[PDB]
């Protein structure tokens, strides 16, 4: 028993 | 502000002013899109120079986080300016606007990834990252009626959208638990030891971005899995980090030699 | 503690840079540092405090000299260019650029057309970056898209016949070589300010002039696509004519006025700018 | 009687998403 999790969107600021 | 978000029942409606930066200069409607998928606008109100996007809560590359008491859908508006008189130069910068929708919620396992602050005490914002910063990621699995478990991450893959099979992409974790990012260059990427619970796995990743990408964002899709809380780790079920100082792989738990297949780049069971 | 030490010597400069340049705890790679747009390699390194030294002639490595009334200013930079990621698809570190400056004190009238008997009979042209009000010179740093470059062209005014100054062409690039890629023509076709003809720019020559031997113009700031160093060099071709000579399609200063949708010379007859729209002001 | 003059280096901000307020 597994699963796919998405984290985001991660934004880079400059 | 120049961005209104209506979080409705099974859709969101975003309204954007074309005078987006407050300078009086109106951007082109077609230069605005929704989500990593770049969905086109649904309508325009010329009298107020606005542009509206409407999409299902799961369309257009949105990303859902499931917390104990809430559901959070996350997307963005992209502004990608059209080419200048001479395409070698740029007169107007791109832009990206985060969009968020919160909904209260209403034995199977629920996995989750959370972005944590450097002390791991609390969750932190998805914005404000710069090259040089560190992502602290916490993988966890809900506490069911059922038996104690041990959580593992098979692989993580960054990309420009929630689809990890798209180009470009980069493998952070691969080969069933090998944190390959910490193997190369001058990165400090590794799993944290010890764990807080056996059903929790933490790791730190040195921030990066994709060459050629002017939106400056990344998505990370991980494959998590669990085994019985007391089962011996093996080359198929492990959490290994590389250390340059000692030139070696080191598991979070288990025998040192379990990580051998990491260096070879194949940890198949065959 | 000085991250960057600059020794302005007699006919060379010597720059010393700490490898803990950002004090992030990680030392940068010596080979990732270079001097000037030419990217000259370092001359030595000292493992004692992890420094890297560059030494170059004041005219080497793509430096740029400005000649003011009483001083000489040589300008260059240190480049930090991190080496590519094990996987080229990603980028963990941005390139940086450090401005470097060196100041030195300096040391029967005639015409440039008929003759130059004296070694001393030489015109000195100069471009200066000026503040919004044109009162004084301003720093080369701190520019953003949406800002405006106020450029002042001038030619020396001593012991010669009255002159009128013109700018034949300006070209922006990533180095002092305007024939390199990428590049973009701000002024072209013998005085046509073509940047103000397109998009939503307000680029134009200023009228009237302060003196006939001075030419001012405003350029809307821009940057080059794909360039992560975020710098701009501008090389102009200046020229002079006698101060009362009629302007013509070869010697002029024309701006495009978006509000009137026409070309407008700083002086001269309106129709001298006609060849600007056709894009060819070359005599048949 | 002409001459070529160079002005620079002009340094811009590192932020490729910079916008007015
Ligand atoms: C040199 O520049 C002078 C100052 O601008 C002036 O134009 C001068 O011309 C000579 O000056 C004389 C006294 O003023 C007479 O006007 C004479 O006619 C004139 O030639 C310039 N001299 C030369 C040789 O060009």
């Amino acid at each position: 028993v597994a699963a796919d999790v998405v984290i985001g969107p991660v934004l880079l600021s400059a | 502000t120049p961005v209104a978000v209506q979080c409705q029942e099974a859709q969101l409606v975003v309204t954007v002013h074309r005078d987006l930066f407050g300078t009086g200069r109106l951007i082109n409607a077609a230069d605005l899109t929704l989500g990593p998928a770049a969905c086109k606008h649904s309508s325009l109100n010329a009298a107020h120079n606005t542009v509206t996007f409407a999409a299902g809560l799961h369309e257009c590359g949105s990303v859902v986080q499931v917390t104990p008491d809430t559901l959070i859908y996350r997307t963005l508006i992209n502004y990608d300016p059209s080419p200048a008189s001479n395409p070698v130069i740029i007169r107007t910068n791109p832009a990206v606007i985060p969009i968020e929708c919160h909904y209260p919620r209403r034995e199977r396992l629920v996995f989750s990834l959370r972005l944590m602050s450097d002390d791991w005490s609390t969750e932190r914002p998805f914005t404000g990252f710069q090259l040089g910063d560190i992502l602290n990621i916490q993988a966890e699995v809900s506490t069911e009626n059922h038996v104690p478990l041990r959580l593992f991450v098979d692989s993580c893959v960054a990309a420009l959208s929630p689809d990890g099979d798209s180009s470009p992409h980069y493998a952070i974790i691969d080969f069933n638990g090998c944190l390959v990012d910490g193997r190369v260059d001058d990165t400090s990427s590794a799993f944290i030891t010890p764990r807080p619970r056996e059903d929790v796995l933490r790791f730190r990743i040195d921030v990066f971005r994709f060459a050629g990408d002017n939106r400056n964002l990344i998505y990370i899709t991980c494959h998590l899995k669990v085994t019985p809380a007391d089962q011996g780790p093996d080359p198929q079920n492990k959490a290994c980090s590389f250390n340059k100082a000692r030139n070696t792989w080191v598991p979070v738990e288990g025998s040192r030699d379990v990580c051998n297949c990491c260096e070879t780049g194949n940890c198949e069971p065959p």
